[PDB]
């Protein structure tokens, strides 16, 4: 099949093939696992309260990296409250809450300003995109840690 | 800085976008004083003294020299309004930079771009919709009036101005003249079929129609004939040269006695091609190759003309005029050369003109279909320059007019009309779109400010006496009939505009209203600038 | 990420970071940079706490293994044969560029050639090769359009 | 760094546009104007190269001077387009050109929209037109007094004035020789036809138009006939010699006896080539190519006299002279190319120079004139005089029309739009009249190169013209006083003078519309 782009400049052109190539790669990865989840920061902010309790169970130093961890998953919430001209620190506090007492499809409406559920505003992504990011940035962390010098060569 | 080593330079926040904001701006500067039947002329010169005289947005945004992108931009979309209609290329820059500026006055204040957009989007929309109210019809016109009155609308602002009449009809007829008949579901009219020569000379007043053809070109020989009564006509696409082997073919002589055999023969073969043309009576052969000196004898012996390099394209518009067929080579399904009678056509007179010091050649009265040129004739070479630009965009209005069967008033109605419509309409919406729904409308309005500006006028009390009578009519519904009062300029109160004579084609508002919105919500996304050090 | 020119060799791996998500998921490429900011951002303080990085290391690798768990536990399947949940998925992936806005005309496209190109009854993965997308200056965004055929530039 | 938009384009705006605009065109008429009318004086220039040139011609003047501001540009390039079109004129028009745009200040500066100035000058160039037709006299193309009496007053203000009667014979008989009307009913009077040929030496009154043509040439072999009397003369485009072809031609030989019999095949081409010729029993052979020197042994034997590497516009004249046309092959060369109609053919010697004469033909359509005088300045001088003498002898041919001369149209037309112009209303009734008393600067400025006192004589003549019947009265530009027209004999075509006055007025149209100036944009 073929796709014939339209536009009035160059750039825009170029933005629109890049937007449509998103598109047809989130498809794609819709194929390739049969699974969605819930958008809006919700996976974060749920990662964020379950490792803040699971750091509890732990004993040691262990535990001090563990809820480092966990602090570590609020940014994306975070940045999305702060572009939208919302209140980071109110929104981030009354989604742990709100994930903490039952419900975890509760994320940021943007269209209505606040916090609310997120499947009633029909907004979803694969879980491929959410697994991968997390796994390549941890492994990407892992191998920063290793290093311990810097050597100028020819 | 400190941190992103980038080795380039970066800028963020409200700073780039004032930059870009003032960019934009500065190119609707340069062209806001081109605008309407009162402005004036540019005169450009470059590095090593060429001069061009001119008020054509697009041609002055073409050979000016600019390297920020935020203007850029406006440059190809000035392009890309040439290009797609013909007319309305100064217009849409000023649109676009008034939208610009009024989404960044709302963007200094805590409004969101996205909203301002989509505000932008519906505000483009409705007007489009509305806009399909204001048409006429013009086959409920009288057709020639309409077409007449358009054309010389387009032609008013230009170096051709006050002779509007005589050119208009000019540009009527030619483009009347090309007129082709397709599978007839719709006709078509294909203008820059029509050539365009330039001569100076005597007064304009004195460029002429030809009912035919006019080439640029002069008869080969000077002893030849330089004008045929009934003329038949033979196209070729190929050069009359003593024949060489190619590359492959080479000869190798071990008898001299076969030599002097071979050297005759390349001298023969041309000609035994010749008289294979010369013996249909044919009397006027064009040639987009080139004659050589040993073949012009024959056709100075027979009495017949010739004409060598001959552009590709004039052949194919002579060709298809006069009912020819065009060659390329002279073999036909069997293994032989022939030349047949019904490949030639029929002109009722050729002729080799003289104007001004040089020379051209006329054909006229073909009989297959209609063809048509234009001689302009003027002071020097900037003034017919400038007359032929002038007369591209009335030959593309009418076309435009002929191929879309409506039209809209101008001076002005149209903005009125659609800036108190969609600001009673921003009322509804009830958010922050309203703001941006209420901005453009506010900004539609800068059309009929740049006109009264132009002509020395109070600009203020004239857009609020439009503004008054365009509320009225919307309004109370017996007075419906004051949607079409545009703007008088050379006395400086309202008039209608309809009955006055000031058309246009709906298509130019429309795609200039698209492309300028286009162009604006383009830049208006921005929030960071990164330029990269020179390699 | 790839249009500037970063110089610190620790920020030329980032980019690569970025690649690797754009050939495994298409989507997601400022999610993962974003989140190994803020994993290499918390680090510091354990470090000056006098944790020894390898610690840091195992305490990552045992939190990244409980969180796949729980995504995985927030997830929801899916089934081809429902277009519906394909549209929210393909709108929600594309209302975050310039052509929102004609989202309404390009969400349903995207699909549309997802669907014309693999066999939904054995489907395992998508070639994108089999989509070819043409460039066509002039018109606006509302004049794409989906060609059931072959289209030639010549 | 240096955030920049336009990269240093130079931009100018506003009245200060308008005002250098004027200025410059001014300042291009305030050059010239003292080379009008019959007192003018001569200027000399040195141009690039090292010559001079001493002339009276305004376009001579103006196409030797460099400049910048693009006002004289236009200025000279209407210039050099008047002189294009009718050979006449290209003072008068400049000088009028800046009168009009001069007299366009005074109301711009009064805030006045330059569109109401525009609308007024083109309204006011038909009623001149109109005016200009209306005064017209017929005249009667048969009659030779009267054309050598036209021709005459045209040339009354060059240099050549003291050889007026000799000058104005060379130049009619030169157009009556070229008229010439062919396949259909075309005619024409093509200029290329009457060349022009500068000898230095001798004296002016020697110079004369030869009923045949003048070649630079000389005899190939000495033995030929410097002096043939009824000569029939065959014309050739192709060289008498062998040459390669070009198909990549190769030779191989084994045998003894090949290489010499290939070197004698060769002279055997040559031979049958000149037998072509003789067929045709010949005198004179003309190419444009080289001639061998067997070519040559043969030709004599068969006593015929060859010339070589003539110029293709050369033997163009000498067809279009003799009545023989050009052959490329003699294989087809037939008795119908051969000319018949010359009358002699001589070679003489000018000054340690040969040169060959055609002359003495029954019927040419084509000449030559032959000019000899003091130097090559002179000559030259004189040959742009015979230009202008020739163009206005061809204009009157194509258009048979005269008006008066010495200022009585200008004086005319000024009264016709004065009256006219009192039954208007509104502004434009203003820049209307401003026009027409802009017409008054070409008597005025001959009166001031004459010497006579312009406050009183312009005003007698103004009253003078005010009276029913007075159309042809004007100034002796000879003397400072006012007389008839008719009774002096100054007449010129009434084309030259709608020329003069089109280009004149749109130029000021042209330039008045400028706005603003951009400049270093880099093409
Ligand atoms: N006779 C007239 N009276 C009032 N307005 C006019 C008249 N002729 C043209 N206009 C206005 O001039 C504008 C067009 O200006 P123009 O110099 O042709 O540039 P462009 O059409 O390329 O924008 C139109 O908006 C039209 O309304
Ligand atoms: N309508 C919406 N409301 C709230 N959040 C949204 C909406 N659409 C998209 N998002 C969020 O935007 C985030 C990423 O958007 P995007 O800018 O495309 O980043 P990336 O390219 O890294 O995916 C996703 O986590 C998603 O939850
Ligand atoms: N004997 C004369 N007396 C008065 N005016 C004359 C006389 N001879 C020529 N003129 C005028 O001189 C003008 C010609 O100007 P001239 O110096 O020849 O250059 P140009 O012909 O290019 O203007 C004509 O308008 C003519 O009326
Ligand atoms: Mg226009
Ligand atoms: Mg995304
Ligand atoms: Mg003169």
């Amino acid at each position: 099949v073929t796709i014939v782009v339209r536009g009035s400049n160059k750039l825009v052109i170029e933005e629109a093939e890049r937007s449509i190539h998103d598109a047809l790669c989130v498809i794609r990865c819709l194929v390739k696992k049969r699974a969605l989840i819930a958008g809006g920061g919700a996976p974060e902010i749920e990662l964020a309260l379950r490792l803040t309790e699971y750091s509890r169970t732990l004993s040691g130093m262990e535990s001090y990296c563990v809820r480092a961890f966990a602090d570590a998953m609020e940014v994306i919430p975070s940045t999305l409250a702060e572009n939208a001209g919302l209140n980071p620190i109110s929104t981030v506090t009354e989604l742990r809450n709100r994930h903490a007492q039952g419900e975890k499809t509760a994320g940021i409406n943007v269209r209505k300003g606040g916090i609310s559920n997120i499947l009633e505003e029909l907004v979803v992504q694969p879980l491929l995109v959410s697994v991968s990011a997390l796994t390549l940035a941890t492994e990407t962390v892992r191998s920063i840690l290793k290093i311990d010098d810097v050597v100028n060569t020819r | 800085e400190g941190p992103l080593s980038v080795f380039g330079d970066r800028s963020t926040g409200e700073t780039i976008r004032s930059q870009n904001v003032m960019a934009a701006a500065s190119i609707a500067n340069i062209v806001k004083s081109s605008l309407g039947p009162v402005g004036l002329d540019k005169m450009l010169v470059d590095d090593i003294g060429d001069v061009t005289i001119t008020n054509d947005g697009a041609t002055i945004l073409k050979l000016l020299e600019v390297e920020h992108p935020a203007a850029k931009v406006l440059c190809e979309l000035a392009d890309l309004q040439d290009k797609e209609v013909g007319d309305g290329t100064t217009s849409v820059v000023i649109i676009a930079a008034e939208l610009l500026k009024n989404a960044d006055e709302l963007v200094k204040q805590k409004i969101h771009p996205t909203s301002v957009i989509s505000g932008y989007r519906l505000a483009c929309k409705e007007a489009v919709r509305y806009i399909n109210e204001n048409l006429i019809v013009n086959t409920d016109e009288l057709g020639r009036d309409c077409l007449i009155n358009a054309a010389k609308t387009s032609m008013s602002s230009k170096i051709i101005g006050i002779n509007g009449d005589f050119f208009a009809n000019m540009v009527v007829d030619a483009v009347l003249a090309i007129k082709y008949t397709d599978i007839r579901g719709q006709p078509r009219y294909p203008v820059n079929s029509v050539n365009i020569l330039k001569a100076h000379g005597r007064s304009q007043m004195e460029s002429m129609l030809i009912s035919g053809y006019a080439l640029n070109c002069v008869v080969g020989s000077q002893g030849m004939p330089k004008r045929i009564v009934n003329a038949k006509i033979a196209c070729l696409d190929f050069s009359l040269q003593k024949t060489k082997m190619k590359l492959g073919v080479q000869v190798v002589i071990t008898d001299p006695e076969k030599l002097d055999q071979i050297r005759q023969r390349e001298s023969d073969i041309t000609k035994e091609r010749i008289q294979k043309i010369l013996a249909t009576g044919a009397n006027v052969i064009l040639t987009t190759g080139g004659i050589d000196d040993m073949c012009l004898k024959y056709f100075v012996e027979a009495g017949a003309m010739a004409v060598r390099r001959v552009l590709k394209r004039d052949l194919k518009r002579i060709a298809k005029a006069s009912g020819a067929t065009i060659l390329s080579t002279l073999a036909n399904l069997e293994g032989e050369e022939t030349f047949e009678a019904a490949m030639l056509g029929q002109a009722e007179e050729v002729v080799q003109e003289r104007i001004c010091d040089d020379e051209l050649i006329l054909i006229k009265n073909t009989k297959a279909r209609t063809s048509a040129s234009i001689i302009l004739r003027g002071a020097n070479d900037f003034m017919c320059d400038e007359m032929e630009r002038s007369l591209h965009d009335a030959l593309c209005v009418v076309k435009r007019v002929l191929e879309s069967k409506s039209v809209v008033p101008g001076g002005g109605a149209v903005e009125a009309a659609l800036s108190i419509y969609l600001e009673n309409y921003a009322t509804s919406m009830g958010s922050r779109e309203q703001l941006a729904i209420a901005e453009f409308a506010r900004s539609l309005l800068v059309i009929p400010n740049t006109l009264a500006v132009n002509a020395a006028q109070d600009s203020t009390d004239l857009v609020a006496k439009l503004r008054a009578f365009h509320n009225e009519a919307q309004v109370n519904p017996e007075r419906k009939n004051l949607k079409w009062i545009g703007l008088d300029l050379s006395n400086g109160k309202p008039r209608d505009n309809k009955q006055a004579g000031v058309f246009e084609p709906t298509i130019v508002k429309v795609k200039s209203l698209k492309f300028a919105t286009e162009a604006a919500i383009t830049i208006l996304r921005i929030d960071d600038l990164i330029k990269l050090h020179p390699e | 990420l790839k249009q500037m020119q970063v110089l610190h060799p620790a920020a030329r791996m980032l980019v690569e970071l970025s690649k690797a998500q754009d050939i495994e998921a298409g989507d997601g490429t400022t999610s993962v940079v974003i989140i190994a900011g803020s994993l290499l951002d918390s680090c510091t303080k354990l470090l000056q706490k006098g944790i020894h990085p390898t610690i840091i290391s195992e305490s990552f690798q045992k939190a990244l293994e409980k969180g796949i768990e729980i995504l995985t536990d927030m997830s929801r399947p899916v089934e081809l044969s429902d277009r519906e949940t394909l549209l929210n998925s393909a709108t929600t992936s594309l209302n975050s560029k310039v052509v929102s806005q004609y989202s309404s005309l390009l969400s349903p496209m995207s699909v549309n050639a997802v669907m014309k190109v693999i066999d939904p009854a054995t489907a395992t993965s998508v070639d994108l090769r089999d989509i070819k997308i043409v460039k066509k200056l002039g018109g606006t965004i509302d004049d794409c359009e989906l060609v059931e055929g072959l289209v030639l530039t010549q | 760094p240096v955030l920049v938009l336009s990269q240093n384009t130079k931009r100018e705006s506003g009245r200060k546009v308008q005002s250098g605009n004027i200025n410059a065109a001014k300042t291009i008429a305030d050059i010239i104007r003292t080379c009008l009318g019959p007192k003018s004086m001569m200027k000399m220039l040195l141009d690039p190269m090292g010559g001079i040139v001493m002339t009276n011609d305004g376009n001579a003047i103006l196409r030797e001077i460099q400049v910048q501001h693009p006002a004289a540009k236009s200025m000279i390039e209407i210039s050099r387009t008047q002189d294009e079109e009718v050979g006449d004129g290209t003072t008068s028009v400049i000088i009028l050109a800046g009168e009009m745009l001069s007299v366009a200040e005074h109301f711009l500066e009064q805030q006045m929209h330059p569109t109401v100035v525009i609308s007024a000058y083109r309204k006011a160039l038909d009623d001149m037109i109109s005016t200009l037709k209306k005064i017209s006299i017929p005249v009667d193309i048969s009659d030779s007094d009267m054309m050598l009496n036209i021709i005459n007053s045209s040339i009354t203000t060059k240099a050549i004035s003291r050889w007026s009667s000799l000058a104005c014979n060379i130049a009619l008989d030169a157009v009556k020789m070229v008229q010439f009307e062919e396949n259909g009913r075309k005619e024409i009077d093509i200029k290329k036809y009457a060349r022009v040929e500068k000898i230095p030496g001798g004296i002016i009154e020697d110079s004369c138009v030869l009923r045949g043509v003048m070649i630079n040439k000389d005899v190939t072999h000495p033995r030929m006939r410097r002096y043939i009397k009824n000569p029939r003369i065959v014309l050739l485009d192709s060289s008498l010699e062998y040459k390669k072809g070009e198909s990549q031609t190769d030779i191989e030989i084994t045998r003894e006896e090949d290489f010499t019999r290939i070197l004698q095949m060769e002279e055997e081409y040559i031979q049958q080539l000149c037998e072509d010729i003789i067929q045709l029993k010949p005198d004179v052979v003309i190419t444009e190519k080289g001639i061998s020197d067997l070519a040559q042994h043969y030709l004599m034997r068969a006593n015929i006299t060859a010339i070589r590497r003539v110029r293709k516009t050369d033997n163009n004249r000498i067809a279009r002279a003799c009545g023989a046309r050009i052959v490329s092959r003699p294989e087809e060369l037939r008795e119908d190319d051969v000319g018949t109609g010359a009358g002699l053919l001589e070679i003489k010697k000018i000054g340690d120079e040969y040169f060959t004469f055609i002359t003495d033909c029954k019927d040419p359509k084509a000449c030559t004139i032959l000019l000899r005088g003091a130097s090559k300045e002179i000559l030259s001088e004189v040959e742009r005089n015979l230009q202008d003498a020739m163009q206005v002898c061809r204009n009157v041919l194509l258009d048979p029309q005269l008006v008066p001369g010495g200022g009585a149209s200008e004086m005319a037309v000024a009264h016709a739009l004065t009256e006219k112009s009192k039954a208007m209303t509104g502004v434009e009734q203003w820049p209307y009249r401003a026009v027409a008393q802009a017409l008054e600067v070409i008597p005025r400025t001959l009166i001031q190169n004459c010497g006579a006192s312009t406050i009183r004589l312009l005003t007698s003549l103004r009253a003078k013209h005010t009276q029913e019947n007075c159309e042809t009265w004007g100034v002796n530009g000879e003397t400072g006083t006012l007389v008839d027209m008719k009774e002096l004999g100054i007449w010129e075509p009434l084309a030259v003078k709608l020329q003069t006055y089109k280009t004149a007025v749109e130029t000021a149209v042209l330039l008045l519309r400028i706005d603003d100036i951009v400049s270093g944009h880099k093409k």
